[PDB]
């Protein structure tokens, strides 16, 4: 219910009435990509998170609860990623890089050999439910 | 896949050629071809001592082991004939335990002189041990020595470091033509030597340096006059 | 994010026609694309939401002389905020020139000035393309596999001329090459 | 002294007299700070000659 | 025939020239295995190696 | 320790 | 002086302090000789014990 | 500004290589004037010269490879540019039979 | 505008170091360093070599912090091999990783006050130093150029006497980096030689590859030991400073911060350190004691076999990178399958610093650039393998 | 907006900033180190600390009886990184495998230890000593004469060296 007035973050400003600015975005996006096809997984992918964003954004109001109920970021974090996703989109639809050609051939490789618990290994902590729902709805 | 070292099977029945499962991979070689050839042909490379693919074919050193479906011993596959759909295994616990428990009893009498041995770089016994062995090493007690006798001009012995594979006396046997090199003995402890004050006095005498794996036998004028890698 | 997941989404999630190959292991996420579709299989992972790679760590080059594609250039990137490491590597020639991504990464302008210098390979429309790291007047790719561990040239002073000069190598002493590699291996 | 080079100085050290068909050399009193072991089956009437310090061992009995 | 890659590959234009020999490296005879085979090499002629005369060391 | 690798069409 | 341990062949004697906690003058060499001295006159006996490699005095270390 | 993509046909090539050449002669002076040399080389005789290496790999056919070759050019034309090349480098790298090699080493 | 450049012989600018930079008369607008005066051929060489025989490159790249670039060649051999190590061997690692990074940072702060102006700090500094390097001399010979950490475990076990000694040393270094610290922290004269010089945002520190204190000073909480720790530090309890604007003031605040954290994590490892072996029984990449290869045949055979052939680490290829004082220090082994690396790329954190000092020198003047040149602790080493 | 508006505390900043207390402060700091006892070494009198496992001088040792330790196994001059070792070989008369020609070039040399460390007769080692500083490059071609006289120097302390830190490795 009060200002951030700090980010922590040098040259990242605060960003007064975020939700104002955040819940327009969405929509804009929402409503841009449109012209990708349906088929592609991108399409769905960012459909499925952005209409989950946009939803958590539009019942509460002050930012605290709304970055909690995300669990990722701060709201100004939180712009900046909408607005790289809605350039992206763009740029998906000047390139068209959908379609798959002809005799279309894909070398995946699946070898497991394990290394030792003391090298350095990218460890992450648990992430939010929203992605892995994204890959749910995305392979089924 | 493709035979190691590009050896060439000739086929000289070419409707006889049993099919065999070196490993699971079929492949066909013709009547005859002991189980090492057999495997040489698919592309899988056995570790020997004893078999030189010149000379005749003996079965000690028990190195070659391999198991086989319908067998309860190892064997010895460079001396077993391949017969038709055999389901050989090479990388097998009880053909690898063989060939640990194997190459402990060679180096077990072995004598610690790598330093000075003029086949260092070169050794079929310590490549080898490197590879198919185990690092530990539990023998303890006294080894046994050999004493060192001269033969010929050219050819450095140190009997010590000898393996009785009888590798250089099936070669002056049968490829020399020249017989004076003999294995004399009996249990642990059998020499091999001439008996007597004799040299090698052959034409192509010198060719025991290479046939010998271990530095037993060496070339004379090359003592210690540089190692394999430079 | 856990590894698979990079993987599994990052698939999925891609154009098809960008990655030719691709491979997961513990070593690392490896994404082998075209040499033409570099360019925005990097954008797109740089823009994405889930997959924010913000931070190119280095441009590696393999020189492989035994292939058509002789170079491989290899794109080590560090995604900050979900903790993940992908990898992105294309193949190269002796000729063939390959888009930049200084537009993206402005650090990378060095990385792919140091591997023209030592393998090579020339960069599209990249801003101020010259050797970094060799001498001026340097003849020769140092990091090909041709290029003799010695080189070619040698540095030394002359007194008729008060400047210092250069002359074909004359060793002193050869590097003596020692031949350990054997057989049972 | 510094004229004797060790090829004739280690020749004037006498051959180590003891019992049995073998006999084991080590180098140093100290085990780790000597060569590798080195048996060697002192059965000629010749001294054996060890490989690594070249100190002599002949048979005392017989 | 078709030096282009020759021409710019930057290297002196003076061992362009040089014939060189390919083969594949046969078994040792003092060793029985065979894993360093089935690979090409090209083999440069250098055969020019004398003795320095300070400590004789090899010289090129 | 297998390093298996599937190959996929279209 | 606090302590003079030993001497030297050479003629250059070795003396000795012990300090209570921080290091500093703990042993060092009076050279026999003026004339430069070469900075290098400490034999392999005394060289250990100069430099705290060994706490041997250096005329034991002979022994 | 940036690199050149590449040169579909061998016109291309050519427009690129005579571009180049111009680029070199509108360079001839500040290289004349830079490294303090006025009487010892006129600049025509440094035209023919350049002339001469241009010449020299006519046989070329791949457009890559004369890409390549006028990108290493301008490399070398800018390195000459700016005062980094060491002093008169550029006017010295820019300037029977079998008895006489038999007389000298076995390698000829 | 004209354009003089740099290149000063006293130890300033850390020495070779050739700076041509444009100025408007007094406000520099571009400053375009030349690297390469100190391109030995690292990576060509290492393909020469076996994999232990090339282990000594690694600490002639980084010479401040000779431990930490050879922690990662081990790493990425161990990772390459699939070769696990014992528990002592893995917490003295960490302990000489702490000394390097104590000593990289003392001797990156009295370098830098150095160029601004102050004298002192910088030689109670080095006689703070010689303490540790003398500790590096007693485990292994050499002071700087220690091979004590081989790919298996350690080259050899630690003296008897030293813990006391490190715990002597560690008992005392609070109260001499407080003392340091009393003479700059406080000075007005060092805040506005620092403040507002050389701001990077965390956005443009990204992009321009900043990891290390210049992420941090940024406001970015990323650190290697902590997102992907390798050795044993998730036992090890330590604070990750950010600083809150990076400007050459937080970026010295952070490493103030980091020397105290390395000596508690010091501290740490000293009390937690087990008994046991310190080399793995792999045997393939860790040579025999000098009591066995003297008395078993298997023992000096594998001897023989590793010190002239070396171990092979099997065909593949591998990216690590560990936290070095300075930054992201990563080593990209690509193994052939023989005993010698076909290709080893070495990730140096100086050379993106190096890189980002054009847009940090925009718009400052000629007494804001040696800021910026110490405040980022380049060496160049590293920067030119 | 950042702000200390007090009566009270403007008052304190302000004195503060106004007759240096800071840098009184950091100028009472030296003078403290002033009186203090200093730090260095007289170094031709007075040596610094060293270790047991130091790496100074390459040395040949020999057997206690005259016979030099070196078998010409060349593992040191294959494990060298630096490749400063040559060595060459041959058979003596008396049947022995010895060495005719180890020289060791100083100044390719990185004082590693990997030669030491890979002598099985611990033949060759590097001595405490750290002093050659010669005026001729040549000189520092060491040839298995200066290295013989290496070892007969600093045997009484190599021997000392090698048996105290035996018990490591
Ligand atoms: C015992 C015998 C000793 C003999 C020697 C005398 C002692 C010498 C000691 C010198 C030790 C320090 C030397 C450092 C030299 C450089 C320091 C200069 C720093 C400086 O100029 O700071 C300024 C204040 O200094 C000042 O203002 C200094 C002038 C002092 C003003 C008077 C202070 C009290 C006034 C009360 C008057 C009482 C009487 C009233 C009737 C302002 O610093 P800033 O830059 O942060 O400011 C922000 C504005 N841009
Ligand atoms: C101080 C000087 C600074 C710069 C020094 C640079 C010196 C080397 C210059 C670059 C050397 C090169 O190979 S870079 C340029 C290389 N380009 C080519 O060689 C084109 C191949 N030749 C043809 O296309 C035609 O035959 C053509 C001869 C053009 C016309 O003949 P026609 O119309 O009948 O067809
Ligand atoms: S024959 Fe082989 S194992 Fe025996 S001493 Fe010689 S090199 Fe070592
Ligand atoms: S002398 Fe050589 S060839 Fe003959 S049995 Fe002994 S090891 Fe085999
Ligand atoms: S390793 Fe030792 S014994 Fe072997 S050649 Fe070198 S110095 Fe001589
Ligand atoms: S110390 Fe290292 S570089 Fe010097 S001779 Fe010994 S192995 Fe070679
Ligand atoms: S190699 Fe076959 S039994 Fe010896
Ligand atoms: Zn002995």
């Amino acid at each position: 219910a009060k200002v951030k007035q700090t980010t922590g973050i040098v040259g990242l400003d605060v960003v007064p009435n975020a939700r104002a600015v955040l819940i327009d975005l969405y929509s804009k996006t929402l409503k841009e990509i449109q012209a990708v096809p349906e088929d592609e997984g991108y399409r769905k992918a960012v459909e499925s998170f952005t209409r989950q964003r946009l939803n958590v954004c539009k019942e509460e109001e002050d930012w605290e609860m709304i970055e909690k109920r995300l669990g990722c970021g701060q709201v100004e974090e939180l712009i900046e990623e909408a607005r790289d996703e809605l350039t992206l989109i763009g740029k998906m639809i000047e390139w068209d890089p959908w379609g798959v050609p002809d005799d279309y051939e894909c070398e995946v490789i699946e070898n497991d050999a394990p290394i030792p618990k003391h090298v350095p290994q990218h460890r992450p902590g648990p992430l939010p439910e929203q992605f892995y729902k994204t890959l749910e709805g995305l392979i089924a | 896949r493709n035979p190691v070292g590009g050896a060439r099977v000739h086929f000289s029945n070419p409707e006889d050629a049993i099919e065999v499962f070196v490993d699971g991979y079929a492949v066909k070689v013709p009547k005859g071809f002991t189980v090492l050839q057999a495997c040489e042909v698919a592309g899988v490379d056995i570790p020997r001592f004893c078999y030189h693919s010149r000379l005749s074919i003996a079965g000690n050193c028990r190195m070659c082991l391999v198991e086989v479906e319908k067998s309860p011993k190892p064997v010895a596959s460079c001396a077993m004939p391949a017969l038709p759909g055999m389901k050989i295994k090479t990388d097998t616990p009880i053909a690898k335990k063989a060939r640990e428990g194997v190459m402990e009893f060679l180096l077990m009498n072995h004598p610690l002189d790598c330093p000075i041995c003029d086949q260092g770089g070169e050794c079929d016994l310590q490549d080898q041990s490197m590879a198919f062995g185990s690092d530990r090493g539990r023998f303890t007690e006294m080894k046994r020595s050999v004493v060192d006798k001269n033969l010929g001009p050219l050819v450095k012995t140190v009997m010590t470091r000898c393996i009785q594979c009888t590798r250089c006396v099936r070669f002056a046997s049968e490829v020399a033509g020249v017989q004076d090199l003999g294995i004399l003995g009996r249990g642990s402890g059998e020499e091999i030597g001439t008996y007597v004050e004799k040299l090698m006095t052959s034409e192509l005498s010198g060719n025991v340096i290479d046939i010998c794996p271990v530095g037993a036998l060496t070339s004379k004028p090359f003592a210690f006059k540089a190692r394999n890698w430079e | 994010m856990d590894n698979q997941f990079i993987f599994k989404y990052s698939w999925e999630t891609l154009p098809k026609k960008w990655v030719k190959k691709m491979e997961r292991s513990e070593h690392g996420n490896r994404f082998d694309t075209n040499t033409d579709y570099l360019f925005q299989l990097l954008c797109f992972l740089k823009l994405h939401t889930y997959t924010r790679v913000q931070v190119l760590i280095d441009i590696c080059g393999v020189d492989y002389p035994s292939r058509k594609r002789r170079f491989e250039v290899v794109y080590n990137l560090l995604s900050t905020r979900y903790n993940s490491r992908i990898r992105v590597q294309t193949s190269a020639d002796e000729v063939t020139r390959i888009s930049s991504v200084v537009s993206l990464f402005p650090s990378a302008g060095w990385w792919e000035r140091e591997v023209w210098d030592m393998f090579g390979v020339s960069f599209i429309n990249h801003p101020d393309l010259r050797r970094i790291l060799t001498d001026y007047g340097f003849e020769g790719h140092p990091l090909r596999k041709d290029f003799p561990l010695s080189g070619y040239v040698q540095v030394r002073y002359d007194d008729p001329e008060k400047r210092v000069v250069s002359e074909p190598i004359e060793m002193t002493q050869e590097f003596r090459y020692f031949d350990f590699a054997s057989p049972w291996e | 002294r510094s004229k004797k080079s060790p090829m004739e100085l280690i020749s004037e050290v006498p051959p180590i007299k003891v019992d049995g068909r073998i006999v084991a050399c080590e180098g140093d009193t100290n085990p780790a700070l000597g060569h590798p072991i080195e048996f060697i089956c002192l059965d000629l009437n010749e001294p054996a000659i060890c490989k690594y310090c070249g100190l002599r061992y002949v048979q005392d009995h017989h | 025939k078709r030096g282009e890659i020759g021409k710019v590959s930057g290297i002196p234009e003076e061992h362009l020239s040089r014939k060189v020999i390919i083969y594949s490296p046969a078994r040792t005879a003092t060793q029985s295995g065979s894993g360093k085979l089935g690979k090409w090499k090209i083999n440069f002629v250098s055969t020019l190696k004398w003795e320095n005369p300070l400590m004789g060391w090899t010289s090129t | 320790p297998p390093i298996r690798r599937y190959v996929l069409t279209k | 002086g606090a302590t003079l341990v030993g001497v030297d062949k050479f003629g250059n004697k070795y003396y000795q302090k012990l300090g209570d906690t921080q290091y500093g003058r703990h042993r060092w060499v009076e050279y026999a000789s003026k004339d430069r001295y070469n900075a290098s006159q400490v034999p392999a006996e005394w060289h250990g014990w100069l430099h705290f490699i060994t706490d041997h005095t250096g005329d034991e270390l002979l022994s | 500004i940036g690199v050149p993509p590449n040169s579909a046909n061998l016109t291309e090539a050519r427009r690129r290589v005579f571009d180049f050449f111009r680029a070199a002669c509108r360079s001839i002076p500040t290289i004349m004037d830079i490294y303090n040399l006025q009487d010892v080389v006129a600049p025509s005789q440094l035209r023919y010269a350049i002339s001469a290496q241009i010449r020299n790999n006519a046989h070329i056919t791949d457009p890559k490879v004369i890409d390549l070759l006028i990108f290493k050019g301008m490399e070398e034309l800018t390195d000459i540019v700016d005062h980094a090349k060491q002093r008169h480098h550029i006017i010295g790298q820019y300037v029977t039979d079998f008895l006489k090699n038999f007389y000298t080493s076995n390698y000829f | 505008n004209f354009t003089l450049n740099f290149g000063p012989q006293h130890p300033a600018a850390h020495g070779v170091l050739r700076l041509v930079l444009e100025m408007n008369g007094e406000v520099v607008e571009r400053a375009e360093p030349h690297i390469g005066l100190l391109h030995r051929g690292t990576e060509k060489l290492i393909e020469y070599k076996t994999y232990l025989q090339a282990l000594p490159y690694f600490d002639r790249l980084d010479y401040v912090s000779m431990m930490a670039q050879e922690h990662a060649y081990s790493l990425a051999v161990e990772k390459l091999l699939n070769c696990e190590v014992p528990l002592r061997a893995q917490y003295i690692r960490v302990l000489f990783c702490e000394i390097t990074r104590i000593l990289n940072h003392l001797l990156a702060l009295t370098t830098h006050a150095m160029d601004v102006g102050a004298l002192t700090p910088f030689l109670w500094a080095f006689e703070e130093r010689e303490k540790l390097l003398e500790f590096y001399e007693r485990v292994s010979g050499a002071r700087m150029h220690a091979s004590f950490i081989r790919p298996g475990g350690v080259a050899q076990d630690l003296p008897l006497g030293l813990c006391r000694d490190i715990d002597s040393f560690t008992q005392q270094f609070a109260s001499r980096i407080d003392e340091l610290e009393e003479m700059l922290t406080g000075n007005r004269i060092w805040k506005q030689r620092l403040v507002d010089i050389g701001t990077v945002t965390a956005q443009q520190a990204k992009d321009w590859g900043f990891s290390g204190v210049m992420l941090r000073g940024s406001g970015v909480c990323w650190d290697l030991r902590r997102a992907a720790p390798y050795d044993v530090y998730d036992q090890l309890d330590f604070d990750v400073p950010v600083g809150t604007r990076g400007d050459c003031y937080d970026r010295y605040c952070i490493r103030i911060e980091e020397m105290r954290q390395s000596l508690r994590i010091i501290v740490q490892c000293l009390n937690q350190m087990p008994s046991g072996m310190i080399k793995a029984d792999d045997r393939k990449l860790c040579p025999p004691s000098r009591c066995r290869m003297k008395l078993s045949m298997e023992s000096l055979i594998h001897h023989f076999e590793l010190y002239t052939e070396g171990f092979s680490v099997p065909a593949s290829s591998t990216y690590t990178a560990v936290e070095a004082p300075k930054g992201e220090f990563g080593v990209f082994l690509v193994s052939n399958g023989s005993n010698r690396p076909y290709r080893c790329k070495i990730r140096a954190p100086g050379f993106a610093h190096s890189q980002g000092l054009d847009f940090m020198s925009k718009h400052h003047m000629l007494a804001d650039v040696v800021t910026i040149i110490g405040t980022q602790d380049i060496v160049f080493g590293e920067v030119d393998r | 907006k950042e702000i200390s508006k007090d009566w009270n505390t403007v008052f304190e900043r302000s004195i503060n900033t106004l007759f240096l207390t800071e840098m009184v402060r950091g100028l009472s700091l030296t003078l403290k180190y002033f009186f203090d006892p200093k730090v260095t070494i007289n170094y031709p009198f007075e040596k610094g600390p060293l270790s047991p496992r130091f790496r100074g001088e390459h040395a040949l040792r020999r057997y206690p009886t005259g016979e030099e330790r070196c078998i010409a196994c060349k593992l040191c001059e294959a494990v060298c990184p630096a490749q400063a070792i040559t060595i060459e070989a041959e058979e003596r008369e008396d049947g022995s495998r010895r060495t005719t020609r180890y020289d060791i070039d100083m100044t390719k040399c990185i004082y590693c230890g990997f030669c030491q460390e890979a002598c099985p007769v611990d033949a060759i080692v590097e001595g405490p000593n750290f002093e050659f500083a010669t005026e001729t490059h040549e000189e520092l071609l060491y040839d298995k004469e200066k290295l013989l006289e290496n070892g007969d120097r600093w045997e009484t302390e190599i021997a000392e060296n090698l048996r105290s830190e035996s018990l490591y490795r």
